[PDB]
């Protein structure tokens, strides 16, 4: 059943750019401030959780999900659209790769498929574009450490250190002066805690802060070692109790 | 203008239609109170009393989706039954593909995405109701997930709806700060139901009879709803204190 | 005329041009400038980048520089997201000719297929055309080196040196004034760097902001050599050409 | 035991039980005596797992030197920790050097040793690392001159410091700098320079929030 | 091909051999037939090996999808349920023989599936051509409520019975110990009957014993795209 | 027109100190205020 022009994707701005992109970046500009940093020996990503009702449980809402534990993810954008995107991203990553190569998907191929999901919403008429801004942080054996930023416009670019949110304009200057390429993962974690704190200083504890890093392969996180060749999960989510341990030493 | 009627983004970058989904939630003006106990989950919703030409027993805001699973909806009633059948269909099909009891956290994810698909479609309109799912999980115990009509879901210690929700949320917020626990003492589920009625009357400032309210009960491996005699029996022990 | 009617692709303007198309190249002109140069001994391709941020990594990522196959290498000027499907579709069609006929695909076979893809949105359906400027640098034995430019149209036009994006008329003037009938490869590199320096508002013209890829048989030791040049080598070229 | 934390807590109770000399010998035994594993740069022991508890024992030794009159030897022990920074915490003396001066605030120490630790060690452990981080203990330098009651050399530094501290290093750090600047002219009975330094400190205090140790002052 | 497994108080252990034979000729000397569903759930294939790797990869993809989507590890029945529906759809076309074994927060479970589409449940289960010979061992020396050490020695002798009897079973034994509450222990090459025996004469052919007609040089390094 | 804003801020810091001269410290403070006023509103 098709009704007239309902697929119309005519909306355009007088400047030539898509108006749906500017309205998507505007909503993310007011949203909660996330960030991420790609260091030499590791990659760190951090974001602030949502308070809303004081009786809400922080364990229910998770702003960092897991696709396959070679790659981390964080989003400052649409909350609901992230759950739908991850569900579709996995099915595309499983069908186009895991149902063929049966391994962990590479970072370069996975980001290209996520960019298509945001495009299909813009390509297919009647469906609003995804207003999510995704930071895809992963470590492979070819490109090494890779930190990619997928904008709601549907394009992705690599970043050494970047931040998205309300303080994204101020944090962009902070990451240039405070962080350098010579700083390692341990140096980037302390910067991630200071940069994220400067956004909302109301509560700096680990209850409202979700911190996750991609380190070396941990054999305990996989649950089984029968093969010394198989590498363990590179993605490890830090407990909020462990976050407060680094805050006291910071 | 036309920017309010379009499904795509507005000039402010914020959808007005998502905000208009909450306009219909206040039509019934029902204040629901559900808390997470130790071994049990107590759910209490206001039952509007019509004239003598209607049956108050048939009127209910709480429906049984599956075993141990229950849902209270605050919003349009005709839009609630359409959403109730969607949750019941996904509950039985989940067991055929897996074979274990469907948890509440996952049931809040399925109904949120399906309600979110309506937001993306240019024909199907989003559900203007509020989806609050309650059950007793095996591993996680009692859990309450309130699904927003736009596809957002988060857990609450004590959920509240209606225009008076500010009275219920605040009165139950200070009660949880003194005990410093989200659960409630007296593990027996009989007195836990009575603890929620007293906190609801003191917050609303009006004592309701058995015909002015309905009380859902979620226990281990069982789900039921208290009848008129069981609800009246609860007010007897509360009256003596 | 009086009222501006832009609703559906079927609706035609009194000027004969769809208003959705009016912003197709104006959005491409809003992006960086991609200037292809076809020479006798090869083809030189040079394009800048829109991102002005220093924190972005421009060494390991080429926004406007893509490789369809071992021979045809193009440059995408326009919206990066909307072009991602047409690029992979081009790689699918390029392999289809190589799968059936067991032969490398020429330029004309690839352009004719990508031409109907752009028109497919404007002809049937209520979808929108994706504005993209394709600069086709291929290899052919029959006609030699071929250089074409595909606007969001569905037609192609041969060009010896083409300029799209920002400062289209400004960069084309610098190409036609310094154009040489001989047109060596090393001269084509100098005309590409000197033209982008005057069009870009940045007088320094850093190496990381440029995409340098040269298809040439005139490389060192008189051999056919193909490479995707990293920005590390681009910085040394800007010093030799006198830009830095 | 044979653990860095076991012998540290065991010697902690030996101060009041028998004597403070037995506690210092145990903390020094965790440094030079034995404790050799893998390879690292320390100057006393060798291990990557002993670096954490050895710096904690230094805080216990430095507290006993000031109390019992051994603080004269403590001033030379602080610059000897540069060799430990090549391994422990990858330099970053803020975990150690900043805590060493913090012990001088809790336990009263003479003004000669407090200032000497700021003058002699003024370049911290490295040439390159402290270019950005030199502002950490540079604020506490002028603080020690208040108890010294000498406002000449303290004010002469701040005049040259205010030029390089404006948006070149740390933006909120000026709130603490202009706060102590008002105390310099306060004892000098200068209202103009005290009101101007406090007004600029309170106006710039609206963009940041300090944990109770500034806004309250 | 012999697949045997036995439960115990703290979990279930499963064992399988390394010998994979295609037809009358032995294909591989040591080949691991144990494929993973979830980190705590393992399955060993029998019969057609290609149908084993094809179905386990397709079904195991949605099971790994089910784990992270629900923020909880799936149960043991979940791996069996979607596995049974996949074989029943084709009415016995796929000849994949699998053994469902794993641990979940509920308890220990063991299941077996057949190409015909019928599932099975029991304490101990056998599969493969050596299932007839391996079942006899578990019917005699077995006792109720075996410990962790007694379950490993029993599973080793069950596969060993098929080594000296079943022609397709032999080579080494791969034992996977799965305990509730702890990490899954997979023992690679547990029971080794013997090793490769040295031949009576060493065979080494010097250069020049084989005539060469023509010689060409193929460059596998980076080649010019133009 | 915004260039004269720097001229106004050049005398703004000099008015708080009641100084009729502008030293090098005032130029750095004058440009910092104008950059914030230009981006605000």
């Amino acid at each position: 059943m098709t009704d007239r022009y309902s697929f119309s994707l005519t909306t355009f701005s007088p400047s030539g750019k898509l108006g749906q992109i500017d309205y998507a970046l505007t909503a993310v500009k007011q949203g909660v401030t996330s960030l991420g940093i790609k260091a030499t020996n590791g990659v760190v990503i951090a974001t602030e959780k949502k308070s809303s009702s004081p009786l809400a449980m922080s364990e229910t809402l998770s702003k960092v999900s897991l696709l396959t534990p070679d790659i981390g993810a964080v989003y400052s954008g649409m909350g609901p659209d992230y759950r739908v995107l991850v569900d579709k991203s996995r099915k595309v990553a499983h069908t186009s790769y895991k149902r063929i190569y049966g391994e962990y998907p590479p970072t370069k191929l996975l980001v290209s498929e996520v960019a298509k999901i945001m495009q299909e919403a813009t390509q297919s008429g009647g469906v609003r574009p995804f207003g999510v801004s995704l930071l895809i942080a992963g470590h492979d054996e070819f490109n090494g450490f890779s930190l990619y930023q997928v904008d709601p416009s549907g394009s992705y670019f690599p970043w050494k250190a970047t931040a998205i949110g309300k303080g994204s304009v101020a944090a962009k200057t902070f990451l240039e002066k405070r962080w350098n390429d010579e700083l390692e993962l341990e140096d980037a974690i302390h910067i991630a805690l200071l940069t994220l704190k400067e956004s909302v200083e109301g509560e700096f504890n680990g209850d409202t802060i979700e911190l996750a890093i991609i380190g070396d392969e941990n054999p305990d996180l996989l649950g089984y070692t029968g093969i010394p060749t198989d590498k363990g999960p590179r993605f490890r989510k830090l407990t909020s109790q462990e976050i407060n341990d680094r805050l006291e030493a910071l | 203008g036309y920017d309010r009627h379009i499904t795509i983004f507005s000039p402010e970058g914020r959808l007005y239609q998502v905000e208009y989904a909450f306009k219909a939630t206040n039509q019934t003006n029902i204040n629901s109170l559900a808390v997470r106990g130790k071994d049990c989950t107590v759910v209490i919703s206001q039952k509007k009393v019509p004239d003598k030409l209607l049956d108050p027993t048939t009127v209910s805001y709480i429906f049984c989706i599956s075993r141990t699973i229950g849902m209270v909806v605050n919003g349009p009633i005709p839009d609630a039954r359409n959403a109730a059948l969607r949750a019941k269909a996904e509950a039985a099909e989940f067991r055929y593909k897996y074979g274990y009891d469907m948890p509440c956290d996952v049931l809040a994810k399925r109904m949120a995405n399906l309600s979110q698909i309506y937001t993306q479609r240019a024909y199907m309109r989003p559900l203007g109701v509020i989806l609050t799912f309650v059950s007793v999980d095996e591993e996680l115990g009692p859990s309450i997930y309130k699904t927003d009509p736009a596809g957002y879901y988060v857990g609450y210690k004590a959920t509240a709806t209606g225009p008076k929700q500010q009275e219920i949320t605040t009165n139950l917020e200070n009660h949880f700060k003194k005990s410093k626990i989200d659960h409630i003492n007296e593990e027996s589920w009989e007195k836990v139901v009575e603890f929620a009625i007293t906190h609801m009357i003191d917050a609303l400032g009006t004592e309701f009879s058995k015909n002015d309210l309905e009380v859902g009960v979620a226990t281990k491996d069982k789900f039921f709803t208290l009848s008129a005699e069981n609800i009246e029996e609860r007010l007897v022990a509360i009256a003596e204190q | 005329g009086s009222r501006r009617y832009d609703s559906r692709t079927t609706i035609f303007s009194p000027e004969g041009r769809l208003y959705q198309v009016e912003y197709a190249l104006e959005s491409i002109s809003h992006a960086g400038t991609a200037i292809g140069i076809m020479a006798s001994d090869g083809i030189v391709l040079a394009a800048e980048r829109k991102v002005t941020s220093t924190l972005l990594e421009q060494d390991t990522s080429t926004e406007k520089l893509y490789k369809l196959n071992d021979k045809i290498a193009v440059a995408v000027a326009g919206l990066t997201a909307d072009a991602e499907i047409l690029i992979n579709t081009a790689r699918i069609h390029a392999q289809n000719y190589l799968k059936t006929y067991n032969e490398d695909i020429p330029v004309e076979i690839l352009v004719r297929r990508l031409s109907d893809i752009k028109q497919g949105y404007t002809q049937h359906g209520g979808l929108r055309p994706f504005g993209v400027s394709f600069i086709y640098a291929g290899y052919d034995d029959r006609y030699g080196y071929q250089l074409y430019t595909s606007n969001p149209s569905g037609n192609y036009t041969g060009w010896k040196a083409i300029s799209v994006g920002a400062n289209t008329s400004a960069a084309q003037t610098l190409l036609q004034m310094d154009y040489k009938d001989d047109m060596k490869v090393d001269d084509a590199i100098e005309l590409a760097l000197k033209t982008l320096s005057k069009t870009t508002d940045s007088s320094a013209l850093t190496y990381d902001r440029l995409e340098f890829a040269t298809i040439r048989k005139g490389a060192n030791d008189g051999e056919v050599y193909q490479k995707i040049f990293k920005p590390q080598e681009i910085k040394d070229i800007l010093v030799k050409t006198g830009i830095t | 035991m044979s653990l860095p934390g076991s012998k540290l807590e065991e010697a902690r109770r030996l101060v009041n039980e028998k004597q403070y000399n037995e506690a210092e010998q145990v903390y020094l035994s965790l440094l030079d005596k034995d404790s050799s594993q893998s390879s690292a740069a320390a100057g006393a022991s060798v291990d990557d797992k002993r670096r954490n508890e050895q710096e904690t024992s230094i805080l216990e030794l430095g507290q006993l030197y000031v109390t019992m009159g051994a603080k004269d030897k403590l001033r030379e022990f602080i610059p000897h920790s540069t060799e430990y920074m090549m391994q422990f915490a990858k330099s970053k003396t803020v975990k150690v050097l900043k805590t060493l001066i913090e012990k001088f605030e809790q336990v009263p120490d003479s003004l000669d040793d407090q200032i000497f630790v700021c003058e002699k060690s003024i370049e911290f452990a490295k040439r390159e690392k402290r270019v950005f981080l030199k502002h950490s203990l540079s604020i506490k330098l002028a603080t020690l001159h208040y108890q010294k009651k000498q406002y000449k050399d303290s004010l002469a530094l701040i005049n040259d410091l205010l030029r390089e501290f404006k948006k070149l290093d740390d933006k909120p750090s000026l709130v603490d700098v202009h706060l102590l600047e008002s105390k310099v002219y306060h004892k000098l009975r200068n209202l103009a320079k005290s009101k101007a330094s406090l007004t600029a400190a309170r106006t710039a205090a609206n963009s940041i929030y300090c944990p109770t140790q500034t806004v309250a002052e | 091909t012999t697949i045997v497994g036995v439960k115990f108080n703290n979990g279930v252990v499963i064992a399988a051999d390394t010998r994979s034979t295609q037809g009358p000729i032995v294909a591989d000397k040591n080949c691991a037939k144990l494929h993973r569903i979830s980190p705590k759930i393992w399955c060993a294939g029998a019969g057609t090996a290609a149908d084993t790797e094809a179905v386990t990869q397709l079904i195991g993809s949605n099971i790994e999808l089910h784990s992270l989507y629900t923020s909880r590890e799936p149960r043991v029945v979940s791996a069996l349920q979607m596995l049974k529906q996949h074989l029943f759809k084709y009415q016995g076309h796929i000849g994949a023989y699998l053994i469902v074994a794993g641990v979940d927060p509920t308890g220990s479970h063991l299941f077996s599936i057949h190409a015909h589409g019928s599932t099975d449940v029991g304490y101990y289960l056998s599969l493969g051509s050596g299932s007839l010979a391996a079942m006899a061992v578990l019917e005699s020396h077995w006792k109720q409520d075996l410990t962790k050490e007694e379950a490993i020695k029993l599973a080793s002798d069950a596969i060993q019975a098929g080594i000296w009897n079943d022609l397709g079973s032999g080579s080494n034994v791969d034992v996977c110990v799965m305990e509730i509450g702890k990490d899954a222990e997979y023992l690679r090459n547990y029971l080794t009957p013997n090793v490769r025996e040295e031949k009576q004469k060493s065979y080494k052919f010097p250069r020049g014993t084989t005539a060469v007609l023509k010689e060409s040089i193929v460059n596998i390094c980076d080649i010019q795209e133009e | 027109a915004d260039v004269k804003g720097v001229c106004t801020e050049a005398g703004m810091y000099a008015l708080r100190e009641r100084r009729i001269h502008v030293t090098q410290e005032d130029f750095e403070l004058a440009v910092g205020k104008v950059m914030n006023k230009n981006q605000e509103t």
